[PDB]
């Protein structure tokens, strides 16, 4: 029991040190040394935790967790420790009243954290308004990165391609939505932009070059030349022909899996390995298109833009998540066969085809492009804010209460307690600011509970006021960073059942 | 109990204020302190008591930092600011029993300190730096607290004329560290030379070949030492190795280059400011652009001093930094005179940064407590009650002055509220030539609001190493 | 009475003084029974003048008598 | 010091009877200094009255439990436990929740009105088809006989108490039903008799069977009744005159005769349990019944007396109020929803005080699942999800361990019984929340 | 609350393990030294638990269970304590798995009811109409007693005594109605049934007493013949008795005053009224049942309707005995009872002989409630565990594990029988389960038999005992 007590009471005692320092009106703490003449006073939460020596082996884990927030972002480090400490206060009430392995409760936090991130997105606002001024600044910064790079030959053409590869996304900024095609025997100024996902090394021989209303399935199997290494296995046969017949019997069982492909209602199948002519011949009568040499990377990037999933096995027919594309065109450029996909459902992506004069110019153009797109796309998640003043903290509280409607029996208290920890943030801010936490938070929850609530925490008048009129907003990136860090911080502590005492120094 | 731990520090802080409370004023009680090394010192100055007290309490050490800033900014009131800090801590003790969070207690002190200054400026008589008759009588009264009295008549224009040259207009803070009091053995009090250009701490070469005087010289600052168009050079004093070789003195004597060696390391930073020069670590980086400008450099010895003076720096970046020379026979003369004129410069410094002056003796503390008591009804809620306790906390300064002077405590305080109703700042300390600058009373309240704030904001303390 | 009624004793006391000064001179006390505002004069709650005057006279007479005893002599038991 | 002793001292009172609540509950044992007086019983009123308590705040719940025992006689344990759960949660409402103590009192007042409105909307009565109303009296009688040894034959005892009340048709007074306890025979041998069996005989030697008798309580009377004894000579003279004298008639027996008769058709004397009995016959609109229970030992009869008296006291109140509610943890679950429903619009200081009352309503079924051998947090949470949004029918099952309907299993409760528990328990908790200090005078 | 139950189970397990060594005739005897200095030695479990003065409140319940064990079945007072402790010992590991005692208690009641039907299917069906098995049952049960050759004639006397009061549907019959009067003198071979009634004392030895009367009335009278002229006061007492023609007077024994004055003996001698005094208080309720009379406190309460009928009341002449017998009570309302006189030369004979007949009447009465008998020696304990092995797989949930532990606790009884006999514990038990594939109940050729009610009541009482033990979660002081 002392293992959880050191991970809870020991952590709460350390967590309460920086808990009163949350906010500009929060409390302060003195850090005293042995000689007492070297001491100092500061409001920094990360400084107080790292300076104080802690013999608790569970408290040393919280220090390493807080370092992740500093390296990833570096803002709101104190709010991460305070929120992580409040999760332990609710987890301690769930354990002591249960005494069951917390891993089941951990699964309730993951389901509750997903509803909290969805509530912040619907209420999220942005400063991206008047994108015309933002687009003119995006093309100027892109040309600055092109300095010292071989792409500096033409700044206008390359910066325009990167401009249409960002603002036209309207979604995730990850580079997996941007495909880079590198070919030889061309000029850099001849590069063009395509919104379709482009392959090379066209598939099939007698297969048609145009596919209308195509479906995408991901699977991994070898239909051509099974039993790779037959050396070492004892072979007892009367004739040599029985050895090849054994491979036909093994591939005969694959016909049931081929039949499940036709039951999916798909006209196209994708496989990483090759396929023998006989299972490929059956694909023509069943209307199945066989795509080969899909590798892995290109599979993951295609499944995300088409809204599909990847699986190497078949669990059951007529159950799967499939993507689709309207038109598949097979063209040839640069003396190499290419593939072209178009008409994907909710497809958001683009493809930049660069023509270099050698292999050195192709590798340097792709690496320099990713560094330029990373800086420009960094402003997409930056400056974007949400309504603050305890509102969004309470919006996440009522969103978890919605999840508390449909829930399992054992997960009812685990999810409901997560909403209590979200309401502890305005309780701490009201105590550090010198106000009544019981009166303000209770009246704040009653208004925000059902509908038409713009109200928030107003520390100037000591009451509940509208934050939209006062102009109190907080960044959305800070919201997701603290919740994701606090969710992972609670997992590290709860997944440890027994804590061995650390070596005293 | 995070609040009860802070209450233990408040009681320990009020105990320190009660010890300094008996030392307030010239009639206050002295404190005997025995250092661990065996040195026995005694004095009524609150700044010297808290410095050698060696307080091990973390919160109680804040009074030392405030007393250090009290002498660095205003220069007076280091004892009264400690008493005023303890009054707000005692008034906040009853606030914690009512369920009041210290944030409201600390936030209300910001509005109370800013309001007390605006009320103080209404009753303050605005004075201008163009009047030299007001500055002489202001510094002369500060010199009446020392053994030197009849000889202080010539010391009054010495401190006034030195500040007026560097005052200019809208100078705000004027650092007194640039004004150096030169203490030399020999002479008298009536013998003084301003020498507005600069004054060094060292003599000249006593060996053969030293010119000891030069016309149209450029004085640089060289931290290097010569050992096995620059007319005058300075050599940093190093007792480890030889500073300047005797052969180097004969070499530079043929080149007509004046040499002044054994320059104190403390004055290296002082001379780098007023002279507008830059230190030269190595001869390779030594150039002419780092030199100074001097029309005449000579060595004038009144009696036994043998001191070199420089006039007419004429630097655009540098300003007319003035160093005051003080002469005297016994060692206790130039010493007590140094601390007496230092307090006179602080009073003048208060008038330069903030114009206007008030009558001391706890006169404004009585009326401010009366006005804030009536204006407390204009507020509402918990903050309204704080104005009443804040006004009662301001009455500890005039009450302590009546206690340390032998007069009846409660009787004199009642006479202050009675006489200040009809008249304004008339009680008479103006006839007694008691003038306290407004910046001292302003900084004492301002630093007290920040000191008490830094106290109550500490809810706990832990071992950190 | 404000501490027993679930209200801020300092906040209510300062509120009662502001209503009787800037607005107009009247009698507004702490609320003993649940209501939504000040000015209990509308509720017609009155107390006798001779009853309230008798309380302040006995409280003053008692406070003076307590100050007249500076020593407590308690004999033992035999 | 007083608040800490009153809160903890009252919880210790509920911790004694916590095992006596519910049909699956357990028996508590007590031992005195003589050690020979130890008795095993689950009666909540017996445990509270026998155990001395030096806590003055705990004596308040003892006298309140006596008032609840006089109105019904059952559910006294649920009143003490519910009052203890309100005080256990009040400790968290004061210290860390920053709530005024009077606000906690006003919080339960607004929450009590929501609990009574939930029982009113859930109360359904059937005036037509009296056969369906008779089945409701059978299911209520099964819940009253629970926790007692009679639960074995309770299936046979269900029609005994149900058919007995139907023979009254009149005032709710319980003086019409006289309980006679005779040793020997199984408990299932008990029968219902309207003939007013009397435990005393008449005369020294007189004829057993009497026809056309005239009952006169004290002329031409065939039967004489006297409160005191009878002297020897007139007892012989009354036989020659044809007047039969009855003796040893107490104050309770006279009040029962005034509710029946006077004259009676036939007085028959029968022999049961080795003692003369008198079974009257042919009364005038007899409203009185007699239940004769046959126990194995005196200890079984002593526990069966108050068990049957408390069961008939609740069924007597069902004649005035025909509305019934679903019990077995379902009644406390429905009231928990009405508390959170009114919590949408509430003040700041009253919010946590009323929400704490909602969790206190789920503490009563929590203990019911503890003594049943099941998991309370697992089973109640699964039922709470179904009762949360609509479709509220089923309730906690103490036998199979799953979620089943209380109407199908035959578990119902009376509306008059629940409104008395929520009331008395609320008034009992408000008294202890007001007292922050206790001062006792110097005894003599 | 588990600390209260775990403390009571361990305290009760030490008591059950202490009595466990006393099982069987070869078992270990336990010694108890009373505070007064008296020391008793015996293997009886009911005597040890009664004189132990256990301060533990829950452990005192074993005395009530052992009391009902001898009152109902009449045998197994030691075995019911072992079976009770076997369930308590198995319940220790049940609480460690997180099982609430309610499921533990409810499963024992369901397992005890199913264990009865298993024994009835394997039991041999017998009837009371066959006197062959009824005589051999009581004769072999007396092989553990001093009586050996004379036990052959004592068996049919106990059989015919029960068959009259057993009837068919009467089921349980009170054993207090059977009175065994022991007296010094005579021998065991001389026995008289005397179905009418038998008293515990002699008749008047003074001069004038008839000591014998024919066609007399018997009734209970609490009055006493004493002086307050004295002969006139005693004449009205004897005259009122003559009014109802009561020739047999029974006076309750009291040390306050005498019974009958010597002056009244001459008055009753002419009227030929026999008097039997020194009637014990225990026989007051006995004579009011079989004779159908009523106790009469005063002389006015004495009536003729409360008097019985007696064919011949005589005092049998015997050495140091002089026993009075009454035959032909002639009462239709009162049912007849059996009172047997026990005679012998040594005082130690008539003592153990009375106790030996108690166990003989109980086993016969066991067949009255439920017919059939099960061979002892661990056969019924193992046979139940054999059936519960395959049945435990058919259950589901927490109760499925209880059926396995319930059959394991039943093996303690046959294991103790092998230990107290000096044989290897496990080795003998394995030999019984090995032959279980062929033989079933086979001890039959050794003339060792046991009634089914003993094995049935031992499981029922132990199931309710342990059930009530786990119901106490707290121990408080209430005075």
């Amino acid at each position: 029991e002392n293992a959880r007590l050191s991970a809870f009471v020991g952590a709460i005692a350390v967590g309460d040190l920086v808990k009163s320092t949350l906010g500009p009106k929060g409390m302060d703490k003195l850090l005293q040394s042995a000689s007492s003449n070297t001491c100092m006073v500061t409001n920094d939460g990360a400084t107080i935790l790292k300076s104080i020596p802690l013999d608790n082996p569970a408290a040393k884990v919280l220090v390493n967790i807080s370092k992740v927030q500093d390296d990833e972002v570096g803002d709101g480090t104190t709010s991460v420790t305070v929120l992580s400490a409040e999760l332990l206060r609710e987890a301690e009430k769930l354990i002591d009243q249960s005494k069951i392995h917390p891993q089941t409760i951990i699964e309730g936090y993951r389901l509750a954290s997903a509803a909290a991130l969805d509530a912040l997105t619907k209420a999220a606002v942005d400063n991206s308004h008047d994108k015309t001024m933002f687009r003119e600044d995006l093309i100027h910064i892109a040309k600055t990165t092109l300095s010292s790079k071989i792409l500096s030959q033409d700044k206008d053409h390359f910066a325009e391609l990167a401009t249409n590869a960002i603002l036209r996304l309207k979604g995730s900024t990850n580079l997996e939505h941007i495909q880079i095609i590198k070919i030889l025997g061309g000029k850099l100024s001849d590069s063009f932009l395509d919104e379709g996902f482009i392959l090379a090394k066209k598939f099939g021989n007698n297969q048609p070059k145009r596919i209308e209303n195509a479906k995408i399935l991901i699977a991994n199997t070898t239909l051509d030349t099974d039993k790779v290494k037959i050396f070492g296995t004892k072979f007892k046969v009367d004739s040599t022909a029985k050895l090849a017949q054994l491979e036909k019997a093994e591939r005969e069982k694959m016909k049931n899996k081929i039949a499940k492909i036709s039951k999916f209602g798909i006209n196209t199948f994708i496989n990483r390995q090759l396929i023998y002519d006989y299972p490929e011949q059956l694909f023509t009568d069943l209307g199945i298109n066989s795509i080969e040499h899909a590798d892995f990377e290109g599979v993951e990037r295609l499944a995300l833009v088409t809204g599909g999933e990847v699986v190497s096995t078949f669990d059951e027919p007529s159950k799967c998540k499939l993507g689709e594309c309207d038109v598949i065109e097979e063209i040839m450029l640069g003396e190499q066969p290419f593939l072209k996909f178009s008409g994907c459902k909710a497809g958001e992506a683009c493809t930049i085809v660069l023509r270099g004069a050698t292999d050195q110019t192709l590798d340097e153009a792709e690496r320099s492009l990713h560094d330029a797109l990373s800086v420009l796309s960094q402003t997409t998640k930056e400056t974007r804010t949400v309504l603050g003043g305890g509102c969004a903290e309470m919006v996440m509280s009522k969103a978890v209460d919605t999840e508390a409607q449909n829930i399992d029996g054992k997960k009812s208290l685990a999810v409901e307690a997560f909403a209590r920890a979200l309401r502890q943030l305005p309780t701490i801010l009201a105590d550090n600011a010198g106000f009544d936490s019981s009166e303000l938070v209770s009246k704040l929850r009653s208004s925000i509970y059902n509908g038409i609530s713009t109200s928030g925490l107003d520390l100037n008048n000591g009451t509940i006021a509208d934050m939209r009129q006062l102009g109190i907003v907080e960044s959305y990136k800070l919201k997701r960073a603290v919740v994701s860090s606090a969710s992972e911080a609670a997992e590290v502590l709860l997944r440890v059942d027994n804590i061995i005492r650390a070596r005293p120094r | 109990k995070p609040q009860e731990v802070r209450k233990a520090n408040i009681i320990a802080a009020r105990s320190v204020a009660d010890a300094i409370r008996t030392s307030l004023g010239p009639k206050g009680m002295d404190k005997m302190i025995k250092t661990s090394r065996g040195e026995i010192i005694i004095s009524n100055d609150g700044h010297t008591i808290l410095k050698q007290m060696a307080i091990l309490h973390p919160v109680a050490r804040m009074l030392v930092e405030v007393s250090a800033a009290q002498d660095s900014e205003a220069g007076d009131g280091t004892t009264s600011v400690v008493i005023l800090t303890g009054a707000l801590l005692g008034a906040a003790e009853r606030l914690l029993n009512k369920g009041i969070h210290p944030t409201i207690i600390a936030d209300s002190f910001q509005s109370a300190a800013k309001r007390s200054v605006d009320i103080l400026l209404e009753m303050c008589h605005k004075v201008s730096l163009s009047d030299r008759e007001q500055l002489v009588r202001a510094a002369s009264t500060s010199l009446s607290s020392k053994i030197v009295s009849q000889y202080s008549s010539f010391l009054a224009p010495l401190a006034v004329d030195s500040v007026l040259k560097i005052s200019d207009e809208n100078s705000k803070n004027v650092d007194l560290n640039d004004i150096r009091l030169v203490k030399k053995v020999g002479g008298t009090i009536d013998d003084t030379e301003m020498i507005d250009g600069v004054v060094l701490t060292q003599t000249a070469i006593k060996s053969a070949g030293g010119p000891t005087r030069k016309e149209k010289a450029k004085i640089g600052l060289i931290q290097f030492q010569i050992s096995p168009k620059c007319n005058v050079l300075l050599i940093q004093k190093s007792i480890l190795r030889d500073a300047v070789n005797d052969l180097a003195l004969h070499f530079l004597s043929k080149l007509n280059i004046m040499v002044v060696k054994d320059i104190e390391r403390e004055e290296i930073e002082f001379l780098s400011k007023g002279l507008g020069c830059k230190p030269i670590a190595d001869i390779e980086l030594f150039t002419e652009d780092r030199l100074g400008s001097a029309d005449l450099v000579e060595e004038i010895d009144s009696d036994g001093s043998k001191i070199v003076r420089v006039t007419g720096i004429r630097n655009n970046n540098a300003r007319p930094t003035v160093s005051v020379v003080i002469r005297g026979a016994n060692n206790m003369i130039i010493d007590e005179t140094e601390r007496s004129l230092h307090d006179a410069l602080c009073v003048i410094r208060c008038l330069v940064k903030e114009r206007g002056l008030i009558a001391g003796g706890g006169a404004p503390e009585i009326e401010i407590s009366r006005r804030l008591s009536k204006e407390a009804r204009s507020m509402e809620g918990v903050q309204a009650f704080i104005w009443q306790e804040f006004a009662s906390a301001l009455e500890v300064i005039p009450t302590t002055l009546a206690e340390n002077a032998g007069l009846n405590s409660i009787k004199v305080v009642t006479e202050l509220r009675s006489k200040h109703e009809n008249g304004e700042l008339n009680d008479n300390t103006y006839e007694e030539h008691i003038l306290q600058p407004v910046l001292v009373s302003t900084s004492a309240i301002t630093l007290a609001s920040e000191c008490v704030k830094s106290i109550l904001r500490i809810d706990d303390i832990a071992f950190s190493r | 009475l404000a501490e027993n009624s679930g209200l801020d004793p300092i906040g209510t006391l300062s509120t009662l003084k502001s209503k009787q000064l800037k607005e107009k001179i009247s009698n507004i006390g702490v609320d003993c029974l649940g209501y939504g505002s000040n000015d209990m004069k509308e509720l017609f709650v009155v107390d006798p003048f001779i009853g309230k005057k008798q309380q302040i006279l006995l409280a003053t007479q008692l406070c003076r008598m307590i100050l007249k005893i500076d020593n407590v002599i308690i004999s033992g038991k035999d």
